């Protein structure tokens, strides 16, 4: 589900899926070798 | 272990294998080196393309 970007919440939490009771973030960004 | 750690040394200061360094990955890949292969060479801070 592509969306381009330049309030996020309400049309992808209540017509998409659930909640979620934990949010893990992986800060890594675009480096190729890994 | 001791040689081919002798030898990547001196290949390593010469200050021209920053661009060559697919010269120093064939040096330890002729010997058996993959601790120090894997610490100085492919370890992310130099810019290979894989």
């Amino acid at each position: 589900k592509y969306i381009r970007l330049s309030t996020l919440y309400d049309l992808m939490t209540q017509h998409w899926h659930l909640k979620t009771p934990n949010l893990v973030i992986s800060v890594t960004g675009g480096a190729k070798n890994f | 272990n001791a040689i081919s750690f002798a030898l990547y040394k001196a290949f390593s200061t010469n200050e021209h294998d920053r661009d060559n360094w697919n010269g120093q990955l064939k040096l330890l890949l002729e010997w058996n080196q993959l601790d120090l292969a894997s610490d100085e060479i492919f370890t992310n801070d130099r810019n290979w393309e894989s």
